[PDB]
């Protein structure tokens, strides 16, 4: 990356993507009866 | 040639789509319009503003989806060719009109101009050869194997009980107050006003929605349960937040049998079913007391016929038999039922043919609808 | 035409210049206008008498250096014009504004006043053919190859996160802002006074400017490192001459997210990206916290997005993982963003026919530079 | 106990007092919660540094103005306590809750919390003997007379139509819309933006809304008017800053029946109204073309009810008569009706004695209210 490290507005030591962390019923037939 | 047909369930909070012979609808996406917010000026966006299904799904807060049938009554006919089209896509049927016949569904006391306005659509945008279209209560009959039935749907905004014997609904018997879920949702946000929320966007809705099939039930007593205090569950929002439940999911679907919450002349599906009961035999009756047919969508409730049981505990007298026949994949009940019926060789008199439609069209129609 | 096409990387700090197609910004300079404090009585001195590149990048104390970009905002019109005549000069182009095509880029919510004044420059004194003007973190999603995100600018007096969504016009979402580092560097020779240090000039400022870019950080800690007390490191003047760097390298950016240390009553950007959020919706949102750019000059500082981070963590809540996204080449990033969207064939509908143009008036490309 | 009735305007927008038989709100001013923005070192600065009247009133950019009614809805009750306070300054009233009976207003739909939370505040640290929290459209029905009519009412953040018929039980056709001149008016901080005019602060907010009070109409036509040439109304600033206007001055406006301008998804505020009609019935809806009150502060405009007439009749059914009784003075005859209502002594039933609200208060709110 010549592009990259030619002009004074990249800086190094970046990690880029700054982050956070990541620390991790259909029933049938209810019938009665009356009799 | 009468390729595969197509069942294509039409409910009104779901439209569901797919070829007869299969047991499930491969292609199926809530009944919705799509339309978006914003404008894309930078590439990397979708093109057509017309965005259905994993779109928008995807593009929820980002689309301004509306809903085409309001009750069974559907206005967005050129974008509801769009939606046929969306399914006739390489995404999910990757065929044509002319080449598979087409089960479509429908439900009672619809305009036949709305009706023949489809079969315009399936004749002359579209041109379905074999086409046919009919009530969801029969093809649930067919899922069920009951046929001396009444069946009452329950999708978002439509609710018909239909008594049906041996496939034959009296239509002086059947009973079409179509109205749900969807008022129901609504006054749940009007809850949510009440707590300092608002779900103005279909999406902000959308979620309501979610959670309205998701975090409710039927608590079966209505005052008494009523009167007690919630305990307000909080209950997690999509983004990662969390906001709490309390009555509302039990004291919104009240409204279901007590319409006079949102101020309506009505009586509670269980009366209206009642109704439809009484105009019959006498002795029919015992055996529809029993003939409980559950459908829709939204017979998905914790007591919910148990709730139901009770009204009909304070409606049907002593040594009534009574029993609920609950289905389980209520929507696709139908679906299977019309994969049932699409599949019967009888079947090829009654639906309008390309030529019967170019005869008359509208009486062609009536007379063949009826 | 059908020549290497224009990017004008008009920074608000640090107005840089170059085409399409390159990997690197031409020529790169700041909004300093010098003019000389003395009188050439001597014949034999150097000409000019108004300074843009080595002449007024390598002497300072001489000229009277200037700066119209109030806050990005340009009130000089004739010394712009100069600048862009400088612009053709023999090192820097020796073309014609006729012979390229040029895209300008822009802060939003900027007056149309300026775009008028552009016009009558590139329409009037310059004749471009092909001259758009555009905004400047869809530059930043060009090079990211994002589409979805949001873009924290960083000039001289200008940072505001562009939560942008696939190009999509959010203008109420999006938030502009005008504030940055000028008067952070202003308030370090609050600073100087307060520590002795009688320096006035801009030059002087610039000099500040390089101990800004250069011996300056954010501290993660606000107070926890603020109370404590540096060895105050010392720092050398272009004669070499020692200066106490002190705890100001971390003190003074706090007022980036403490405005009220000036008095102006803001948030600290960040929480006006919270309100984008809450202007956004809610699942995505998280796209949005899984997509943040930090682009511009002033965003080179040690912990400055992880300060950022812990400070969103303070005001997020619980498992929101938010993303964010720096390219070392920030100013580049939207320059050769620029050059991405100048090398494009649809780009070419971007922009109106100079002189129909001309006739069309402003309003046209106003309506279309959205 | 009955002592004079103490008249509560509650007015979001601005807030009016006195008592019952007061023709005219004895104290009246807005939603402004202030405390200096500065910090006073010496002696000079007046004395409780948290400033709510003639202080507040004469001392704009030095207090740091802020707001608790997040549309028309408090959320800063400490704010409410200091003004409750100030209610009985020695400018003001110098008296007791206790000594008097109290009467309170409220705009309808708000969550429970709120005036469960103000009871609990005058019931607890003041000590009402008998008090209730009215609704706000009934002292409009005071000020005309009226029993059947629909009643617009205007906070700042608060905006709807009130279809009534001589006190009966219609809340489904009734209806409440929380938007106004508050965002109006920072939309008009965003027109300043637009054409660089530098203004953010509240206290310049203030300026702005004064300004926006004084110089903004409402043309008749919207893009008939809309895309004119404006003169561009060269406002002299109180300081005496020429400041240029545009059609903005009518544009803003537009938003509340435009409000995709600011993105929001809405009617207007007479769809809403067309939609009550809707809810009410054909013999009743006749009345309501005949009855319609405008009412509220921020309803004053120029061209204001010429123009939404016009919509209406855009909107309206065939030549029915669309009728619209004015108060002249939208801010005092709300204060006024509700000094009607106060010195009404069949409040007895109405009202909810301190005792009763310790055994109940949530219970005997809806009791009551109902
Ligand atoms: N768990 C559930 N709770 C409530 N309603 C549901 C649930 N599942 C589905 N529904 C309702 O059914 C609608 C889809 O059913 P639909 O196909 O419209 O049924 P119908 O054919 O009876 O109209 C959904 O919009 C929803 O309102
Ligand atoms: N290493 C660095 N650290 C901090 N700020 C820097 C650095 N390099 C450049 N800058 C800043 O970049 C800004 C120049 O403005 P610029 O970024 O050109 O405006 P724009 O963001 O509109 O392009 C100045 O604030 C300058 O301090
Ligand atoms: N000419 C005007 N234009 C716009 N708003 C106005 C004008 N005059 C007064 N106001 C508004 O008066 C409103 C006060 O509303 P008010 O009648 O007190 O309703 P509420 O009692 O619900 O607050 C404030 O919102 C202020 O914006």
């Amino acid at each position: 990356d010549p592009k990259y490290a030619d002009l004074p507005g990249i800086a190094r030591n970046e990690p880029d993507v700054y982050e956070t962390s990541d620390l991790p019923l259909t029933s049938t037939s209810v019938e009665h009866i009356i009799v | 040639i009468a390729n595969q047909p197509v069942v294509i369930d039409n409910g009104s909070g779901v439209i569901k789509a797919g070829f007869a012979g299969d047991q499930i609808p491969k292609y199926c996406f809530p009944n919705y319009v799509g339309r978006p917010k914003h404008v894309r000026v930078m590439a990397g966006a979708l093109e057509g503003d017309i965005f259905i299904g994993p779109k928008a799904e995807e593009h929820r807060g980002l689309l301004s989806i509306r809903y085409p049938m309001e009750h069974g009554i559907v206005k967005d006919w050129n974008d509801m060719e769009r939606i046929w089209q969306y399914v006739y896509s390489k995404d999910q049927l990757q065929t044509f009109s002319e080449e598979h016949p087409v089960l479509l569904t429908e439900a009672p006391l619809n305009p036949r101009k709305n009706r023949e306005r489809a079969a315009e659509v399936f004749f002359e945008t579209f041109n379905v050869p074999a086409l046919f279209i009919s009530m969801q209560a029969v093809l649930s009959l067919y899922a069920t194997g009951r046929t001396t039935g009444v069946v009452l749907d329950s999708g978002d905004g439509v609710t018909h009980a239909v008594p049906i014997y041996e496939g034959f609904a009296m239509p002086h018997s059947i009973m079409r107050i179509d109205i749900a879920g969807r008022d129901v949702s609504r006054f749940l946000r009007l809850y949510l006003r009440k707590e300092g929320y608002d779900f103005h966007s279909s999406s902000e809705f959308e979620i309501v929605k979610a959670i309205k099939e998701r975090a409710c039930y039927l608590s079966i007593n209505p005052q008494k349960d009523e009167t007690l205090e919630t305990e307000k569950a909080q209950y997690y929002l999509p983004d990662g937040s969390t906001i709490e439940i309390g009555p509302s999911r039990f004291r919104a679907p009240e409204l279901l049998f007590r319409p006079d919450l949102i101020g309506e002349e009505s009586e509670g599906i269980h009366e209206v079913l009642v109704f439809a009961i009484q105009k019959s035999d006498m002795d029919l009756r015992r055996t529809l007391f029993s003939n409980i047919v559950l459908s829709g969508g939204s017979t998905l409730f914790k007591g919910f016929g148990d709730r139901l049981l009770s009204e009909v505990k304070k409606l049907a007298p002593k040594d009534v038999k009574i029993r609920i026949s609950a289905p389980q994949e209520r929507l696709y009940s139908t679906w299977i039922g019309g994969s049932i019926l699409a599949s019967l060789d009888t079947f090829k008199k009654m639906w309008v043919s390309k030529k019967e439609y170019e005869e008359d069209g509208a009486r062609s129609i009536h007379r063949k609808t009826f």
